């Protein structure tokens, strides 16, 4: 569902706050 | 006793939007791994001799290390272009010290792809030599602004590799060292034994 990093992999490298 | 044995053996490596720095100083440096460089499948040295280093004292040496492609591995040198040299990671044209790096897809490749090794894809302008950017700005790709919104010409800027283990070995991880040799106006305190 997101775009260039997936969604979880995103909230896993600490990229979503 | 300098830990230059720990940024190669190191279990984790950086991203390379995210790469990681060590700095190395007031110690004795051992440059065994140096002295190894038929087991790399990169190394290239810039103003430096590893069988010289024992005689050189330097006042700070830095240890970049990060995992690219290894068809990327040529833009880690001086007066390259491309994704990783704007975007990510660039060394300058008066660069001295050494780009260390070999294949690492048995660890870092995963059946399926390992999205967690990314770099960043969106840039508004190339970096400067030796820049960090670990900044997750939504990038506006239409003329119309963003105002940070996720969506429609606004897209996030970084990008998973994915790297999996029957690529060919271009696309393959590579885990990189960059050791930058320091010897500014100070007291040198890497020397040799
Ligand atoms: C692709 C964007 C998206 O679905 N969401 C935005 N967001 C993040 O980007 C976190 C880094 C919050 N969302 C989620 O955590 C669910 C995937 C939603």
């Amino acid at each position: 569902a997101c775009m260039f990093v997936p969604c979880a992999v995103r909230h896993a490298l600490g990229l979503c706050a | 006793l300098c830990p230059f044995g720990e940024v190669f053996n190191a279990t984790r490596f950086a991203s390379v939007y995210a790469w990681n720095r060590k700095r190395i100083s007031n110690c004795v440096a051992d440059y065994s791994v140096l002295y190894n460089s038929a087991s790399f499948s990169t190394f290239k040295c810039y103003g430096v001799s590893p069988t010289k280093l024992n005689d050189l004292c330097f006042t700070n040496v830095y240890a970049d290390s990060f995992v690219i492609r290894g068809d990327e591995v040529r833009q880690i040198a001086p007066g390259q272009t491309g994704k990783i040299a704007d975007y990510n990671y660039k060394l300058p044209d008066d660069f001295t010290g050494c780009v260390i790096a070999w294949n690492s897809n048995n660890l870092d490749s995963k059946v399926g792809g390992n999205y967690n090794y990314l770099y960043r894809l969106f840039r508004k302008s190339n970096l400067k030599p030796f820049e960090r950017d670990i900044s997750t700005e939504i990038y506006q790709a239409g003329s119309t602004p963003c105002n940070g919104v996720e969506g429609f010409n606004c897209y996030f800027p970084l990008q998973s590799y994915g790297f999996q283990p029957t690529n060919g070995v271009g696309y393959q991880p590579y885990r990189v060292v960059v050791l930058s040799f320091e010897l500014l106006h100070a007291p040198a305190t890497v020397c040799g034994p």
